[PDB]
């Protein structure tokens, strides 16, 4: 559809990025739908307790 | 550290103090009243200084003396600064060093009103 | 129980010198030290005793 | 005790007299008015007995009393034919209650 | 001394200061209105540096109704003659340099206030 | 570092004077740990223990 | 930070700052405006197009020339705006949601004056010689923290302190969880009216929004809703 | 530490109450109201303000906060929780009616006595006896609430025999006592 294929990577992108780093500055926090915000794989080594 | 002479006695090391300290116009300064007398010579003012001395608004700047005195300033080094700092667009006619008020007088010379306001801040 | 009687002494000839400069500072004769305004001279003299 | 008292005898009363009336085609009326509430109940198999609050920390239930409030539906539409449908004593939900305030066993 | 702001007369807005370039004088035009008006002080805008305030100027004389407020017999009135009078120090903030006092008579009908 | 502040307007607690710079009015406790503590300086000792 | 009296609307803090700096200018930071508009803006805008009725409301003694002088520089810089009309396409001209044509705009900043800003004053069809007057209180006010004649308010005093028990913190609650349940109804309604069947409530009045909101911030701690708890 | 607290023995957090049996009172002494007057009026006179709303104008404020304190000494319009401060230095009367402000119980003194005279002793001493309590020390008009905004316009004192007696004077204005 070469206009929808726009919208899915968006949201590929989303996904792909909020994986290594859930805080983004200004971007929606992927939550778990429980309401929680992921634990990506920035936050597993970011600081202490990395 | 003082060097010389002027670590010894207190009165040599105050000008020191004085000649590092931080004094603008505001530090000797006591009250700005512009004004717009338009005859130089007629001067809205009890001021018989102009009259030996020789645009229309001027910038009436009285001094304080225990604040001129302890820095150590005499008029003709401000109004040396005075024209200096704002080169030969203004003229700044003095009081002398006998007289008990130490008023300044400035006029400008060549949206014009606010501009002795501008310059005076 | 005389080392009370020399405290109490002590401690009123103290109050009663802080009485003193704080009058004179309420009829304006502490005169400022060189270097402090006046409430700061004022609380010195007063800390100081 | 006094705080959690001026919250359920007035501030309750306050809340739901000042929310607006929600209409929608005709549309409707639907007004909630002159709330009521009881005492801690439990089987509100069972049949509606008060739970002590021995009781209630003993099976961990929660001593709470149920809220009722009486709405009136005015449901409007063509030919001016409206009904207030009112209906009394409707559940709204259940609102726990502070041990030994005026509304506690 | 001061210049107040002075209003005009036809829309009441603010007069600003106006020098005539004709015959050499100091008006108060508009900027909503045209109405010229003719100066009197030749004094446009002063300036206190030194923020020289009178204290006694700020006084109320409602003071001496505070129960809170030291009350002397030691300083009587100067009008009336009183003998209790309140005193307080500036109580302002930008007190520069001073713990002076400040009495007022403590009767009605007076107040008068005075510095020693 | 300064002495007790004026936390009500212009004095330190509601029983002393408007403008009291005195040594009680002010947080100098003259009791001992023997003689015990009046009831303002207990409250000044504290305000300095905190 | 003004409030009513525990409406559905929270505190709405106005803001009559004086810049540090031709010099001291007095803004305002209204609610609902992302940037800050002038004072006289803001008198001309509730409707006061002479200047010196402003200064009635913010200056009481006219016989001190010591506050008069503080004003004149903000009096100066709104001399643009006369009318009420183009004040308020000043204030419009700023909010969250801008609007397209001008009329968009003054009615957002007519709404804004008379329900956002100051609402305890007032939030009625005119209430606006009162929330002037409130206004010029405000900066009045600043003007005497200013001219240092009064000392400036102390963040630590308990007087400037509530404190909120058991029972407007639960009435806090019971406000957005008597929210939801007209939420609830609302769908309830909707879903049912446009089939042109008709509505009951019984159904659409879910009892789990009270009795589990109360019971789940009561058991946590958490003093909101369950989605939005961190 | 120091950001949580604790009630002190006797504090009452007061629970609110509405403003309009005083905005209704207040109208009917010579009030001024706020939207009928001429701006220049309020230059000397002070300013009425009812839970932070500006309601009113009043010429003569030595008069209000002896009747208002007179009408809440009997328990009457005004209830005990709300407070009245006046500010003499600046002109304004603010009026608190609202919820969650901290207060607490002090002895009233009028001239230089407490108002707790030994009767209200001997009848609080045969309470649970009969019906005499700390409602009628309340209503009687001898103890007060006072809260911390109004307590910065008190004089207080802090045992009574012991600071209403006279020496050299230290203010011989007190207007509480504490218990
Ligand atoms: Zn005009
Ligand atoms: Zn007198």
């Amino acid at each position: 559809a070469a206009h929808v294929i726009a919208e899915d990577v968006k949201l590929l992108q989303f996904h792909v990025a909020t994986m290594v780093d859930n805080e983004l500055p200004g971007l929606p926090r992927a939550m778990q739908k429980s309401g929680r915000p992921l634990k990506s794989l920035k936050q597993r080594l970011k600081g202490k307790e990395g | 550290f003082l060097l010389g002479q002027s670590a010894r006695d207190a009165e040599r090391a105050k000008d020191i103090l004085c000649r590092l300290e931080h004094t603008t116009l505001r530090k000797v300064t006591a009250n700005t009243a512009i004004y717009y007398d338009p005859n130089p010579q007629s001067t809205v003012v009890a001021e018989d200084q102009e009259w030996v001395n020789v645009s229309p608004w001027l910038l009436r700047v009285e001094l304080d003396r225990k604040h001129m005195t302890d820095r150590k300033l005499t008029m003709e080094q401000i109004a040396e600064k005075i024209n200096a700092g704002f080169g030969d667009d203004l003229n700044c006619i003095f009081n002398d060093d006998n007289a008990e008020k130490l008023v300044l007088r400035i006029r400008i010379m060549n949206d014009d009103d606010v501009f002795l306001r501008c310059i005076e801040s | 129980s005389k080392t009370y009687q020399d405290i109490q002494n002590t401690i009123k000839k103290a109050k009663q010198d802080v009485i003193e400069v704080i009058e004179k500072a309420h009829n304006n004769e502490l005169e400022p030290t060189p270097g402090n305004t006046l409430r700061q001279t004022f609380e010195n003299q007063v800390n100081r005793i | 005790l006094d705080s959690f008292d001026e919250f359920i005898q007035m501030s309750v009363q306050r809340i739901v007299e000042d929310a607006p009336p929600i209409d929608l085609p005709p549309r409707y009326l639907l007004k909630f008015e002159q709330i009521y509430l009881s005492k801690p109940t439990h089987w509100e198999d069972g049949a509606p007995s008060p739970m002590m609050p021995n009781e209630a920390r003993l099976r961990n239930l929660t001593y709470s009393a149920p809220l009722y409030v009486d709405i009136t539906k005015t449901v409007i539409k063509e030919g001016e034919e409206q009904l207030q449908t009112q209906h009394q004593k409707t559940f709204i939900g259940k609102i726990p209650i502070m041990l030994r305030s005026t509304y506690c066993l | 001394g001061f210049v107040g702001i002075r209003f005009c007369q036809e829309c009441n807005n603010m007069l600003y200061p106006k020098e005539d370039k004709e015959n050499r004088i100091l008006l108060y035009a508009c900027r909503n209105c045209d109405y010229q008006q003719e100066a009197d002080n030749s004094c446009i805008y002063v300036n206190k540096i030194t923020h020289e305030v009178d204290e006694l100027t700020q006084i109320i004389a409602d003071v001496s109704q505070d129960p809170t407020l030291p009350r002397t017999e030691d300083h009587p009135c100067q009008k009336c003659g009183h003998k209790e009078a309140v005193f307080f120090q500036s109580h302002s903030a930008r007190a520069e340099d001073a713990m002076r006092l400040y009495y007022v008579c403590t009767a009605p009908h007076c107040g008068h206030r005075w510095t020693e | 570092g300064k002495r007790i502040p004026f936390g009500f307007k212009h004095r330190t607690l509601p029983h002393f004077i408007k403008d009291d710079y005195g040594p009680e009015s002010r947080g100098f406790v003259e009791n001992s740990y023997l003689a015990g503590l009046t009831p303002t300086e207990f409250f000044f000792h504290a305000m300095g223990g905190r | 930070r003004s409030c009513l009296e525990n409406s559905s609307r929270p505190t709405s803090t106005i803001w009559v700052s004086m810049l540090a700096r031709i010099g001291q200018r007095i803004v305002a930071t209204l609610p609902y405006i992302k940037q800050e508009v002038p004072i006289i803006i803001v008198f001309r805008a509730l409707g006061f197009v002479s200047d010196r009725d402003i200064l009635e409301h913010i200056i009481y003694d006219f016989e001190d020339p010591e506050m008069m002088e503080m004003v004149k520089p903000s009096l100066d810089e709104a001399f643009v705006i006369q009318e009420q009309n183009v004040a308020l396409n000043f204030i419009g001209s700023r909010g969250a949601k801008p609007g397209v044509t001008k009329e968009k705009r003054i009615k957002y900043a007519k709404e804004v004056l008379q329900k956002e800003m100051l609402p305890h004053v007032g939030v009625s069809d005119f209430c606006e010689t009162k929330k002037a007057y409130f206004l010029g209180y405000m900066v009045h006010r600043l003007l005497l923290a200013a001219l240092g004649r009064r000392e400036l308010d102390d963040r630590d005093h308990y007087g400037n302190k509530r404190l909120d028990l058991a029972g407007p913190l639960l009435a806090f609650l019971f406000r957005g969880m008597f929210k939801n349940l007209l939420k609830e109804v609302r769908i309830y309604a909707q879903k049912f009216i446009d089939r042109g069947k008709d509505f009951n409530l019984e159904l659409a009045i879910k009892t789990r929004i009270i009795s589990d909101g109360l019971k789940y911030s009561l058991a946590t701690g958490n003093w909101g809703d369950q989605k939005k708890a961190h | 530490v120091g950001l949580v607290k604790n009630l002190a023995l006797m504090a009452y957090i007061s629970v609110g109450s509405q403003p309009s049996p005083i905005l209704e009172f207040l109208e009917e002494w010579s009030m001024e109201n706020l939207e009928e007057i001429s701006p220049a009026a309020i230059a000397d006179a002070t300013k009425i303000f009812v839970n932070g709303c500006w309601v009113g104008i009043h010429k003569d404020p030595e008069q209000l906060m002896n009747t208002l304190r007179k009408l809440r000494r009997q328990m009457d319009i005004i209830v005990s929780e709300v407070s009245m401060i006046r500010d003499i230095r600046e002109r304004e009367i603010r009026i608190y009616t609202d919820a969650g402000r901290i207060c607490r119980p002090l002895l009233i003194v009028e001239k230089q006595k407490l108002l707790l005279k030994k009767r209200h002793i001997d009848q609080l001493k045969e309470r649970e006896y009969n019906n005499y309590s700390w409602q009628d020390l309340v209503a009687s008009g001898v103890v007060e609430y006072i809260d911390t905004l109004e307590e910065e316009t008190v004089m207080l004192a802090m045992t009574p025999d012991d600071l209403q007696e006279k020496e050299v004077a230290y203010c011989s204005t007190y207007t509480h006592c504490e218990i």
